[PDB]
């Protein structure tokens, strides 16, 4: 039947990618000088969480950040004075992700419950209240990011993604091309395309307005846990449980560089790029985080000091500091 | 891309013998735990046997314990399953599952209906 | 059950007509983008505490 | 010195910290458990009989109180068959109450496999598991009927004897007791194959209508509490 | 004297070093490679500091026993004695506080969790140090220094024997009766609670709950036996020497050296008991090795 057609199409795609492959990223970029040893110091230490922190997100002002822990509380941290700005109590304690609006007026959250809760931080009474509840998914929400003050994309464990309108509250665009549970997604700088990785050992690119899959990169051998976009909007790095990070390019449609080590046999939990994209940070299950060279594939630095599994990483817009959240209910700012 | 191709099934009279072979591609065969499961017509997915990376830990289900034998070939990266003394109730489609996380021993989601690291299966009668 | 296979082969046909480029061009573009904003990266290039609010 | 805005921010942070401590008091006073089991395991019966909202809800919570101690049991709702990802969220739970049908000989072995996924998990390796062998009356009726034989699914049952520490209930057939203890030992071998002291199993026989099970769970939790207080003080 | 006067002090130093070594090791595991900051960690740090301060004074006793006079002076003698007393009382009070904290954590977890924090632990440690100062310094500032030619002793008022017996009874009481009574009460309540819980929850699959409780039972028995054999005979010998002057005998010198080193033996064994034998350090050492 058509299974042979799918097989021959995949073979043709693989042959085309092999023909378009001239040289690896490590061979062409071998003439440059390495960065060297990166030694980042802890500037601020955030304490106060109860359960294990699962995700965080930085703001556009590079001052305030949002932290989400499984105790049922969203905490707004000040990166400068370490002061708590807002404490939003959640109806469901088993949350897994959080999102900060670009304007700083709304904050989204979700988790095992198939409901994305958006809270308004600019209420006329100075407090925070439930502003919107988006329901309709049939799986746990893994990650969500804001595109504007009226629309938001969400990835759920039902192998589908949905673009919700804050004003209306219904699914405007649905993506069902994935096979496994979508674990994370990253938005492009122009908010036109976004890559999302699922538990099917493959990631897919989707359009916000077109609502169709553009390209698919398998690359890995296990479930992809996190994914982050390159600052230029043309590449993206993915981390999986096989202890190997892989950089793919949307324009090249092939794998660029693989970051791995022999002594590393632990999966990747979160990845993020700096402002320039030269350094790639990745949290591992070995209670430590590693910053590799995106152009040389060498271990540039180790941000050790966490007493539990590293859960989330976050780089500011200006790349002046990096927040690391682990299951020890503490956030650490490194610079 | 992860790919599992199973072969060796066919029409066999009750009491014969078979040698199923599963070839893996797209990942390191020696660094993952393998499992063989079965699905009967009208019934759900049933686990048959499991074998670890080095082949030291091998386990079978109580229904086929003592009759089937599973083995690995890291040089050829092939999973072999010799089935002796076939029974009429053993007529089922056999599938090969691979552990999601490497260097682990928990076979999670190996019996799930939708699993990416599992081949299309072969007909065995 | 064949509708999923039809959707899969349709997606494969749609992705097969993508205008792909060589890896050398993307590598050069990434290298240029990384070397252009090298000074603008506080993590890549350390800066004194006089301008760092995290002092 | 700090400005007025800085003082206001410090006061707000102090109020938020006080609220967080007030919430942490209740969070520490309340215990959390995770209920798991198959479709025919009878989880709906255990969720009910609690003597103390959307259609696509993926998590259900049941709050009850035993001996002035609050327990919140969480059950998986509208979720797919894949569980290797979201179950990692339950790494900090007090206990996992896993239900197993005692009469369903077909899926029993399958349940055993599932039990392995709960025991040999790299994230659930330090979490206690309370085994509920539900539907004991159905098992007794099926054993008294004699239509189905356990040897057709488990041959080692033909070479199994009653343990010495067995406690037969008053008014129970010997075959039912033999099958019950055989299933118990089959679960205990799989549990102790990788226990190594860091975690233990809590076998409990559950019938159709039992109101004391929760209380038993309480005792179990109590034991867990001790097993979490002796390893910190340095005595175990 | 005989050759023993040279063998007892030197080996002392070695033993001291060993103790120090042990302490130094746990110092690392309490300062550089700690598992998680908690009340138990602060108590272990305070106990290790007290043991270090108590063991660093043993070279002074060894030098005093080796030579026939004290060349360091009466001021240094007073300082060393005050520092001994303070370290000794601080170690005893820290053991008592550790026992009380273990009792509160095992028996009443939710009730004790209201105040079982690091600042409260530091406040309790400061109060322990203040109480040790209040019970040591006023006692040492009242007694004079009977030198003769050069020695380290304490001068009592005109009722020399009466005041000496009173001081002996006071120190024996405040060092043995109260703390060991609290130790025994807390350990007995913990053992009763553990036995009741084990009998209640589930018998069969507990893998010989006898063995599950035997660890705590042996730990309690060892702690109590070491505390007894290290503290009781010292005060017993002191009181029987006060009420009955012992005749001149070379074996009595060795007996006196042994009963004085027994507290030091306890101070050296405390890092071994409250340290590596714990679950935290035993599971954290495997992260590096």
């Amino acid at each position: 039947q058509l299974r042979q057609e799918a097989e021959q199409l995949k073979n043709q795609i693989r042959d085309a990618r092999k023909a378009c492959a001239d040289a690896t990223l490590s061979q062409i970029t071998n003439n440059i000088d390495p960065v060297g040893r990166i030694q980042m110091r802890t500037r601020r230490t955030l304490r106060g969480h109860l359960a294990k922190i699962y995700a965080m997100h930085w703001g556009t002002d590079s001052r305030l950040l949002v932290s989400a822990s499984q105790d049922g509380k969203l905490i707004i941290w000040d990166s400068y004075t370490t002061n708590k700005v807002h404490a939003i109590p959640l109806r469901s304690s088993w949350v897994m992700t959080c999102a900060y609006a670009p304007s700083g007026n709304y904050v989204a959250c979700g988790g095992l419950d198939n409901i994305c809760s958006i809270y308004n931080l600019k209420t006329r009474e100075g407090n925070v209240r439930v502003s919107r509840e988006l329901a309709g998914h049939t799986g746990y929400l893994s990650c969500c990011r804001f595109l504007d003050d009226n629309q938001i994309v969400t990835s759920s464990g039902d192998t589908t993604c949905a673009l919700w309108d804050i004003e209306t509250g219904q699914q405007t665009t649905t993506f069902t091309g994935h096979t496994g549970d979508v674990m994370s997604l990253s938005l492009a700088p122009d908010t036109r395309l976004f890559v999302s990785g699922a538990c099917d050992a493959s990631a897919k690119l989707w359009d916000v307005r077109e609502g169709m899959c553009r390209q698919t990169f398998t690359g890995h051998e296990s479930d992809i846990n996190a994914i982050c976009f390159f600052p230029n909007g043309n590449a993206f790095a993915t981390g999986s449980d096989d202890a190997t990070c892989r950089l793919f390019d949307l324009r090249a449609d092939q794998e660029l560089m693989t970051y791995s080590h022999d002594n590393i046999i632990c999966g990747i939990t979160s990845v993020s790029f700096s402002k320039s994209g030269r350094l790639l940070l990745a949290g591992y299950d070995d209670f430590n985080c590693n910053v590799w060279d995106a152009l040389k594939a060498d271990r540039a630095g180790v941000l050790a000091g966490h007493d539990n599994r590293v859960s989330c990483l976050g780089v500011t817009d200006d790349g002046m500091a990096v927040a690391t959240g682990s299951w020890d209910s503490f956030l650490k700012i490194w610079n | 891309q992860v790919q599992l191709q199973e072969s060796g099934g066919g029409l066999v009279q009750p009491g014969g013998s078979l040698r199923l072979s599963c070839a893996a591609s797209g990942f390191t065969f020696s660094n993952y735990k393998m499992n063989w499961v079965r699905q009967a017509p009208g019934k759900g997915l049933e686990w048959v046997s499991d074998i670890s990376q080095s082949g030291a830990s091998i386990s079978y289900t109580g229904s086929v314990k003592g009759r089937f034998t599973i083995s690995r070939d890291n040089a050829k990266n092939t999973l072999y399953l010799q089935m002796n003394s076939l029974k009429p109730e053993d007529t089922a489609v056999y599938y090969c599952a691979r552990c999601p996380a490497p260097f682990t021993r928990d076979c999670f989601d190996v019996t799930s209906t939708t699993y990416a690291y599992r081949g299309q299966g072969t007909q065995v009668t | 059950s064949i509708a999923q296979a039809r959707k899969l082969v349709e997606q494969l046909k749609m992705e097969a007509n993508i205008d792909r480029i060589k890896v050398s061009k993307a590598a050069a573009d990434l290298m240029a983008y990384c070397e252009a904003h090298a000074k603008e990266d506080p993590l890549l290039t350390p800066v004194p505490a006089s301008e760092n609010p995290f002092r | 010195t700090l400005s007025a805005e800085d003082k206001a921010a410090v006061e707000r942070s102090k109020m938020i910290e006080k609220q967080l401590q007030k919430d942490k008091q209740v969070y520490r006073a309340t215990h959390r458990l995770l209920l798991l089991g198959a479709d025919n395991s009878g989880k709906s019966t255990i969720v009910k009989q609690m003597r103390i909202r959307v259609k696509t809800s993926g998590i259900f919570e049941t709050k009850f109180q035993v001996d002035k101690v609050n327990f919140h049991m969480f059950d998986v709702g509208a979720q797919r068959d894949e569980r290797r990802k979201w179950i990692q969220c339950f790494n900090d739970v007090t206990a996992i109450i896993f239900v197993v049908d005692s009469s369903d000989y077909n899926r029993l072995q399958e349940a055993l496999n599932d039990f392995k996924s709960i025991w040999n998990n790299r994230w659930l390796r330090t979490i206690s598991v309370i085994l509920f062998l539900n539907k004991q009356d159905l098992l007794a009726e099926k054993v008294l009927a004699g239509k189905s034989k356990i040897e057709d699914y488990f041959p080692e049952f033909a070479r199994y004897t009653t343990p010495e520490d067995a406690t037969p209930e008053p008014g129970e057939d010997p075959r039912v007791t033999r099958a019950k203890y055989f299933i118990r030992d089959e679960f205990l071998r799989i549990s102790t194959a990788s226990g190594d002291g860091r975690h233990y199993c809590y076998p409990h026989f559950t019938c159709s209508v039992d109101t004391e099970n929760a209380r038993r769970i309480f005792n179990d939790v109590t034991d867990i509490i001790i097993k979490m207080n002796l390893r910190d003080c340095g005595l175990f | 004297l005989a050759v023993s006067g040279v063998l007892i002090p030197l080996v002392y130093l070695v033993v001291c070093v060993v103790g120090l070594l042990g302490n130094s090791l746990v110092i690392y595991v309490v300062l550089r490679h700690t598992a998680s900051p908690s009340v138990t960690n602060v108590y272990i740090l305070n106990l290790a500091l007290a043991d270090e301060l108590f063991m660093l004074g043993l070279p002074f006793l060894a030098a005093q026993n080796a030579l026939s006079y004290w060349p360091f002076g009466s001021l240094m003698c007073r300082l060393v004695m005050a520092v001994d007393g303070i370290n000794q009382f601080t170690s005893i009070f820290c053991l008592t506080v550790m026992s009380v904290d273990r009792y509160l954590a095992v028996v009443h977890p939710t009730r004790s969790a209201r105040w079982r924090t690091a600042p409260v632990a530091r406040t309790v440690s400061a109060a322990v140090w203040v109480a040790s100062a209040v019970v040591v310094l006023p006692v040492v500032v009242f007694s004079g220094v009977p030198r003769g030619m050069s020695t380290c002793h304490m001068q009592w008022p005109e009722p020399a024997a009466a005041w000496r017996a009173g001081f002996i009874i006071y120190t024996a009481a405040l060092g043995f009766f109260g703390p060991l009574l609290v130790i025994c009460l807390c350990y007995l309540l913990i053992v009763v609670k553990v036995r009741s819980a084990g009998r209640r929850v589930w018998a069969p699959s507990c893998q010989r709950r006898r063995r599950s409780e035997r660890r705590v039972t042996r730990m309690v028995v060892a702690v109590v036996a070491l505390f007894v054999l290290c503290w009781m005979p010292f005060y017993v010998l002191n009181i029987v020497n006060v009420v009955c002057p012992l005749p001149e005998e070379p074996a009595f010198f060795g007996l006196y050296f042994l009963v004085v080193a027994l507290p030091y033996a306890n101070s050296c064994a405390n890092p071994i008991l409250y340290g590596f034998l714990s679950y935290r350090f035993k599971q954290g050492f495997r992260r590096v090795l």
